[PDB]
């Protein structure tokens, strides 16, 4: 496979590991599934032209439409989160264990 | 891991083919039917006893209906069950009528003429 | 290939611009010159502390809304469709939970900025 | 010796005390999702490498 | 990976215990660092040089169990001349579990590994020798 | 002796047993007859009678 | 091979990754995100999708205009992360930088499996079809069909889109 | 003569918000009756 | 909330549950799946406070990150093979990274760590819903790509599952955790036989809906979500406690109960495969769970803890919501094992 499909599967990969790996902001990890997004519409987009799959020309920008979902989901949690405790620090998220 | 779902010919969601009409039909004394009914009647009960009602009296209506559903539902599964397990040996026979090679038949010995080991008890 | 030598161009024209800004002029910068400016005073609090959004909900509420867009663009190539009656019909469908999503948030005073 | 205490020893207070500090051992989590998508990060790495390498 | 694994297997059982000495130390290492890397995101330890030395621990106690259960196993094994016998794996694994307890500096720890990791160990050559699979394929 | 509504007076809700009554009535029938109509099919595919 | 404009392209794609995913205040993520996404709206023009790449990078302007506000509402403190103001930061990002590099090498100069197949380079153009007719465009076309072909697509797509606007409504209220 | 049954002092032993505490866990505490913690004044 | 927009809510989540199980294609159910979390958030928050908050942000953290995997599983599948077509996975990268979202949104181990926060978070109906409900889609994928599954990785999941499940379980005094330890066991079981036999899967889920069904209205009969507050129920309600007792014991898989005839058919198709060690393993560690059921029994049902004075007035009061299938559920929790043979209509 060409370098341009590599990369951007570093990409996402690069961007899985952000999620991953949490600091003390929220939003970073929301920007970070973001990317994860951004780059499975990267990818998908890709291999769709290379194949001249026509129908398929529709699925990334029905898969941008649910990646704005998750946004909205995410940034509405993150207002909650915010009304607690006046950060959005993963940090506060601790009053439930295992 | 998935046996029978392919099967050719098959209906998604019918239940009940046509062909599992060519089956008898369970008798409506059957055991399986009776024990179906049997569990209407504790439903029946335990249902008195969490609304606090007298758990043999309150309700005949209520308990008949019960029972009634239980063996209603328990009817057509018996014939679901009995159709299925009728398929899996239609196929099993044809399978293995169709490779004889597989399922060779053997000359068979007598025990007079079989050495088996012997191991005393002492 | 000449999109990217504009962009090129623009960019390099900008950016020589800035330094012949930062460069030709004669400098004399003091810390009380570089001073942030609140219109007399020394500033009570940083402008890095949380400054609250009343309209965050209609913020939530445009990401859906800019979706749509992405939705209804193809609308002039989908005109061309030989099966129009199932398409005008997917058209109007998609513009009226629009409507309806409109509806909704601004009959639950969800339009309405946070006091 | 025998029945009150190493009988006891060997087969069922050495069960319950294993059994015990395992349940320790995996019930204390602090809840901090930090730790858990780490470990995640862990699992995902050592299965695209352990099994996925192996097929 | 099942690679290490075959390096340990593909040389015979009572033959060049050193080179069966190491393939099991790096089998040992290999599990010991995933321990640590797992008990570190799971426990921090809230200093850098704290979780290396936590690492190192981990791990040289892994390679060192493994070190010793493959010399002891190999030497067992061609000093007595019955290869394919489970005792030899019981005698590395008793042993093993003695170099735990050594580790942890604990008399209990060391006897209850010594018996528990040597009969783990005797079962592994008996499912070794008769086929036993951990992992059955779906043949049916 | 009671004090307020108690909406299960001295008669029963008749709507709600007639209901009960009529469908448990309803289903028994139905079995019967799909028990007579599976055993003459069966009969008939198999050459019973 | 043909200038390795897309390999620029693709390379400036996983650093603005980078750039985010070492998580600096989300100001500069922002940026690095924005970046990303017209580097890809870029990558995919060079493969014939105008259509979805400008779509892209339009959606993903509007959601980095509302990601800054809800940034400076939510997110901030008194001294904002940049890549060099950080240890950790720093470090993830160079170690990003990197690990891309030495993936770019060993891809670039052998050919290795990595972590699924193999690569050799070759530029991209290699992979071209050659299809040479039409007074239309094919992407334009494949997602026209949406509105006759994918009448499911667009029920389903529909409905979430109206639930989101009531999850939002509901999520928030409070109480 | 009358059967045992449990008392305050067994009752106790299942009240923590773990079994089996531990120097760590010690410290933990039930969750509030209703589910709803405190606010906290984080005045902004 | 508002009732007309709670069924909306509740009626997107079974449509995106739904849409998993009707679609041929993998673009459907990738929507079913983001239709179904995003439907399913609010109703982990109906309840408002700083809990209920932090378990909707847990839940949805983990759905969308095993999202993204998923999606991207389909992604490299369709590169290397031009299909979307949900048959069997022709990359066995791509296999394994689905295997692991799957799990994921399952919550099996080492991706169980979700479960009990998110299960104390919420209230307890929500609870019931998410132990129920929310395992059907993902059980339904790995049903449909179970032939390509790789068995190790599959068997290894499922038996961490199972041990986590026990231990866990065995530290725990508040019944919303033991509840969600009890079903990351019950999933390490179901996923086990998957790539042996998925009607036996389909089973144990059935099984295990239908206990966990009991159990949790059971407990919102009895407003309890703790072991001391259980431990009153004896005093106003005797009868829900013997209930409760028996459904626990069939939860434990003890013969002749319903909750045996599961693990016995699992255990059974494995020996046809020449798996004895795990079957083994799974019973002993079964165990575990057997013992943290027994000692809720305990303090429950077959001893009398000692109660408050305000209980009198408790006494003078009845339930007046009534949960029409709750006998039902009860008797098909305990006794349907001499229907086991029905189990063929499930092939
Ligand atoms: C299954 C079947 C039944 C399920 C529902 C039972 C529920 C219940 O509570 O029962 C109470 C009920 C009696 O309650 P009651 O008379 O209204 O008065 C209640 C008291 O005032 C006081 O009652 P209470 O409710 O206030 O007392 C509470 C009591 C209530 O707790 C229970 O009752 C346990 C049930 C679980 O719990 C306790 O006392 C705490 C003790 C803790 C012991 C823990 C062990 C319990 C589990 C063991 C279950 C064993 C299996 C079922 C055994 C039979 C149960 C009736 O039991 C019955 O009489 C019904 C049982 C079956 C009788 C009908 C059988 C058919 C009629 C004969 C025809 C012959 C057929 C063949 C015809 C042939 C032609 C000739
Ligand atoms: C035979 C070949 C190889 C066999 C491999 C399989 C057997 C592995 C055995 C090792 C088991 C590890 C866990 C038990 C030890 C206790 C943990 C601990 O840190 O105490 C250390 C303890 C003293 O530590 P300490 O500082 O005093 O801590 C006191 C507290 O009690 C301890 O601190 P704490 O109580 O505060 O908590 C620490 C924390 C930390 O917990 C842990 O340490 C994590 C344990 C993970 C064990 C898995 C590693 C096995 C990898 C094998 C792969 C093959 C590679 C080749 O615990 C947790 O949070 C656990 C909660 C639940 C987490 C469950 C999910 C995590 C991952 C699940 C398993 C991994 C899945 C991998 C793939 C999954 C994909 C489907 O003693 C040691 O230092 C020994 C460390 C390890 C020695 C193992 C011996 C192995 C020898 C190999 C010989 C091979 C010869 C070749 C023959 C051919
Ligand atoms: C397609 C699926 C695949 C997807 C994945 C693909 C990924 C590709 C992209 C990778 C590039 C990354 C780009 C951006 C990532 C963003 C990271 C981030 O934002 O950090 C946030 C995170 C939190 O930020 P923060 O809260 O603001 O700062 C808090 C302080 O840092 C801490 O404050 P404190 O003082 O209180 O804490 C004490 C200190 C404590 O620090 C430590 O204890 C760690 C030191 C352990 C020593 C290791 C032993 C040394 C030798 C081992 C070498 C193995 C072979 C040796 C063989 C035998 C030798 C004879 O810090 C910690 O507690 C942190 C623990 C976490 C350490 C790293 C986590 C990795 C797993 C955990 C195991 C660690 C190694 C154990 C050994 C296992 C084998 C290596 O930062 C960190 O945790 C540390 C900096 C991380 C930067 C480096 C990240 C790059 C690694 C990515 C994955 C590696 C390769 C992946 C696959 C490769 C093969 C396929
Ligand atoms: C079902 C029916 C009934 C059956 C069930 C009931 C019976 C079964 C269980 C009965 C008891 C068995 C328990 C096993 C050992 C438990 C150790 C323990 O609890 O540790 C916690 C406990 C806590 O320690 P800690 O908290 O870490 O530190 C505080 C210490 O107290 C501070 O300690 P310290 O500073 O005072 O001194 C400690 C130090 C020094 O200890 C001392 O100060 C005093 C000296 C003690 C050594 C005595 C040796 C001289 C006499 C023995 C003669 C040869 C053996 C018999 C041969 C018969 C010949 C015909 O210990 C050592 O250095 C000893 C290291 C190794 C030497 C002994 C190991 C020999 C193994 C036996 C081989 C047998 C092969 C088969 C033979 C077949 C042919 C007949 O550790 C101890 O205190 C005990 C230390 C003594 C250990 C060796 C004693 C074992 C005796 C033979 C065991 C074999 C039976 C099991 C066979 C199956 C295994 C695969
Ligand atoms: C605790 C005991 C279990 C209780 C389970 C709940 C009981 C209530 C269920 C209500 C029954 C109605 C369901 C079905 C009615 C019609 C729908 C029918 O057409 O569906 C068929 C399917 O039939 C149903 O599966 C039959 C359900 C009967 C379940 C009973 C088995 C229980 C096991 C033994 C315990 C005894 C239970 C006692 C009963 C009270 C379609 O087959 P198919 O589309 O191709 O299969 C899809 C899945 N595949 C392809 C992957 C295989
Ligand atoms: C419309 C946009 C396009 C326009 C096209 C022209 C683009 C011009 C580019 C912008 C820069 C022009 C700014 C005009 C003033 C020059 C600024 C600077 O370059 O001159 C001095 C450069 O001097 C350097 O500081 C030191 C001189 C030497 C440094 C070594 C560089 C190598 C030279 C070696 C000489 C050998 C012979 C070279 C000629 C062949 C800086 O002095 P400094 O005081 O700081 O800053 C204040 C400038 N003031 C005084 C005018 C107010
Ligand atoms: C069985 C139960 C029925 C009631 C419950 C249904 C639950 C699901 C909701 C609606 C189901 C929709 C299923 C029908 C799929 C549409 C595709 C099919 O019907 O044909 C289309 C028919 O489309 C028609 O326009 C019907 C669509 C109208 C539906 C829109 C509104 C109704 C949805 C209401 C429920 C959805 C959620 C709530 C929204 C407010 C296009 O056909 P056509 O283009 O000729 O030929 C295609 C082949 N070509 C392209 C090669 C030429
Ligand atoms: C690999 C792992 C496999 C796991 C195999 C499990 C074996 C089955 C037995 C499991 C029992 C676990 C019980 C336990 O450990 O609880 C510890 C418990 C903690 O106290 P609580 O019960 O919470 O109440 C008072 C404290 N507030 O300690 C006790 O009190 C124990 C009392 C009862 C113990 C009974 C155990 C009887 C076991 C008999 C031996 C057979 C064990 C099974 C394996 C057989 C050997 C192959």
């Amino acid at each position: 496979m060409p370098l341009v499909y590599m990369n951007i599967i570093m990409a996402f990969a690069i961007a899985l590991a952000g999620l991953l790996m949490y600091r003390s902001h929220l939003m970073s990890s929301l920007l970070c599934l973001e990317g994860m997004m951004l780059s499975l519409f990267i990818m998908s987009t890709l291999i769709i032209l290379n194949t001249h799959f026509t129908l398929a020309n529709m699925m990334p920008i029905i898969l941008l439409v649910f990646a704005a979902c998750e946004a909205a989901l995410g940034l509405s949690l993150l207002v909650m989160v915010s009304n607690t405790y006046g950060t959005d620090y993963v940090q506060n998220l601790n009053l439930l264990q295992c | 891991m998935t046996m029978m779902s392919g099967r050719p010919g098959r209906v998604p969601l019918q239940f009940l083919p046509n062909e599992a009409r060519s089956l008898p039909p369970p008798k409506l004394t059957d055991p399986r039917l009776v024990y179906m009914g049997f569990l209407g009647y504790c439903s029946g009960l335990i249902d008195n006893a969490i609304r606090r009602r007298p758990v043999v009296s309150a309700g005949l209506h209520r308990q008949l209906l019960y029972v009634t559903s239980f063996v209603f539902f328990g009817y057509y599964l018996l014939k679901r069950q009995d159709y299925m397990y009728a398929l899996r040996d239609h196929d099993m026979f044809a399978y293995v009528k169709s490779h004889p090679e597989d399922f060779p038949e053997k000359d068979k010995k007598t025990y007079g003429e079989i050495l088996e080991e012997f191991h005393p008890v002492r | 290939m000449n999109i990217m030598l504009t962009l090129l161009t623009n960019v390099t024209l900008a950016s020589l611009l800035v330094l012949i800004a930062f460069w030709l002029p004669q400098l004399n910068a003091y810390s009380e010159k570089t001073s942030p400016y609140e219109c007399g005073f020394d500033p009570m609090g940083s402008a890095r502390l949380p400054f609250s959004m009343k309209f965050f909900l209609v913020a939530i509420t445009f990401l859906l809304f800019d979706l749509e867009i992405a939705l209804l663009l193809p609308l002039p190539w989908a005109s061309q469709t030989n099966n129009l009656k199932t398409m005008l019909t997917m058209a109007l469908f998609l513009l009226i939970l629009l409507a309806a999503s409109l509806a909704y948030e601004w009959t639950q005073k969800g339009l309405e900025w946070a006091e | 010796l025998l029945d009150l205490i190493w009988l006891e020893t060997i087969l069922p207070k050495t069960t319950s005390f294993i059994q015990m500090k395992m349940s320790i051992m995996v019930s204390n989590q602090k809840g901090l999702i930090k730790l858990y998508f780490l470990s995640f990060l862990i699992t995902i790495m050592i299965s695209m490498t352990l099994f996925n390498y192996h097929e | 990976a099942k690679t290490l694994l075959h390096k340990y297997s593909d040389i015979p059982e009572g033959t060049e215990c050193h080179r069966k000495a190491y393939a099991s130390t790096s089998i040992g290492g290999a599990t010991g660092l995933i321990v640590s890397a797992y008990s570190i995101a799971l426990k921090p330890p809230a200093s850098f040089l704290e979780g290396v030395a936590r690492t190192g621990r981990y791990t040289f106690t892994s390679a060192a169990i493994g070190a010793i259960f493959g010399l002891t196993s190999c030497i067992s094994a061609q000093v007595r001349e019955k290869p394919d016998d489970p005792l030899n794996y019981f005698i590395g694994g008793c042993a093993g579990g003695l170099t735990l307890g050594a580790r942890t500096r604990s008399y209990g720890i060391g006897a209850a590994a010594c018996a528990y990791m040597g009969l783990t160990a005797a079962l592994v050559k008996m499912g070794q020798l008769e086929g036993w699979q951990v992992f059955a394929e779906p043949k049916v | 002796k009671f004090y307020i509504r108690e909406p299960p007076h001295g008669s029963p809700d008749w709507l709600k047993v007639g209901l009960t009554l009529g469908t448990s009535v309803f289903l028994w029938i139905y079995l019967i007859k799909q028990h007579k109509e599976d055993v003459l099919e069966y009969k008939r595919r198999n050459g019973l009678e | 091979m043909t200038m390795y404009i897309a390999f620029i392209l693709s390379t400036i794609f996983v650093i603005g990754f980078v750039g985010f995913s070492s998580k600096p205040s989300p100001i500069y993520g922002g940026l690095g995100l924005i970046v990303s996404g017209g580097v890809g709206c870029g990558i995919v023009l060079n493969f014939g999708g105008s259509f979805l790449g400008l779509m892209v990078f339009l959606i993903y302007l509007g959601g980095m205009l509302v990601v800054f506000g809800y940034t400076t509402a939510m997110a901030t403190e008194m001294y904002p992360e940049v890549w060099v103001s950080n240890k950790t930061v720093f470090g993830a990002f160079v170690s990003g930088l990197m690990m891309e590099f030495c993936m770019v090498y060993y891809a670039l100069k052998e050919e290795e499996v990595e972590i699924i197949f193999k690569f050799n380079g070759l530029g991209d153009w290699v992979i071209y079809d050659t299809g040479d007719s039409g007074f239309f465009s094919e992407e334009a076309m494949g997602i026209a069909a949406l509105y006759s072909y994918g009448t499911w697509l667009v029920i389903v797509t529909g409905w979430s889109l109206l639930i989101g606007v009531v999850v939002i409504m509901e999520i928030t209220r409070g109480n | 003569a009358r059967q045992w049954q449990p008392d305050v002092e067994w009752a106790e032993q299942f009240g923590g918000a773990v079994m089996y505490p531990t120097k760590e866990t010690a410290h933990w505490k039930p969750p509030p009756w209703n589910d709803v913690d405190p606010p906290k004044d984080t005045l902004v | 909330m508002n009732p007309i927009i709670y069924t909306t809510l509740i009626m997107t989540v079974m449509s995106g549950t739904m849409l998993v199980m009707i679609s041929s294609h993998w673009l459907l159910i990738w929507i079913g799946f983001e239709m179904n979390l995003l439907a399913m958030i609010p109703v982990l928050m109906k309840n408002f406070n700083p809990r209920a908050t932090e378990a909707a942000t847990k839940y949805f953290l983990t759905q969308a990150t095993a999202s993204m995997m998923l999606m991207m599983a389909i992604i490299i599948n369709l590169l290397y093979s031009g299909q979307w077509t949900i048959t069997k996975m022709f990359n066995p990268v791509a296999m394994t990274m689905m295997t692991m979202a799957l799990a994921m949104k399952l919550g099996l181990s080492p991706f169980h760590f979700w479960v009990p926060e998110v299960t104390q978070g919420i209230s307890l109906q929500a609870g019931l819903l998410l132990l129920t409900w929310q395992k059907l889609a993902p059980l339904s994928v790995l049903c449909q790509i179970s032939q390509s599954i790789n068995p190790n990785l599959m068997l290894t999941m499922a038996m961490l599952s199972i041990l986590i499940g026990g231990w866990g379980g065995l530290n725990q005094t508040q019944l919303r955790k033991i509840m969600a330890y009890s079903s990351i066991a019950h999933m390490g079981w179901m996923t086990a036989v998957l790539p042996y036999n998925t009607t036996m899967t389909i089973l144990n889920l059935l099984i295990y809906i239908t206990m966990t069904l009991a159990m949790f209205m059971l407990l919102i009969h009895s407003s309890a979500t703790t072991t001391l507050s259980l431990s009153h129920t004896w005093n106003k309600m005797p009868v829900i406690t013997s209930l409760m007792m028996v459904t626990l014991l069939s939860m434990g898989g003890l013969p002749p109960l319903s909750g045996f005839m599961p693990k016995w058919m699992i255990i059974q198709e494995m020996t046809k495969n020449e798996s004895i060690i795990m079957p083994t393993l799974m019973a002993m560690t079964a165990l575990l769970n057997l013992y943290f059921y027994m000692r809720l029994a305990y303090s429950s049902s077959l001893t009398m803890f000692p109660s408050t004075n305000n209980m009198k007035m408790k006494w003078q009061f009845e339930h007046t919501k009534q949960m029409k299938l709750l006998p039902t559920m009860i008797v098909l929790s305990t006794l349907v094992l001499p229907m086991t043979p029905a189990l063929s209509s499930l092939n």
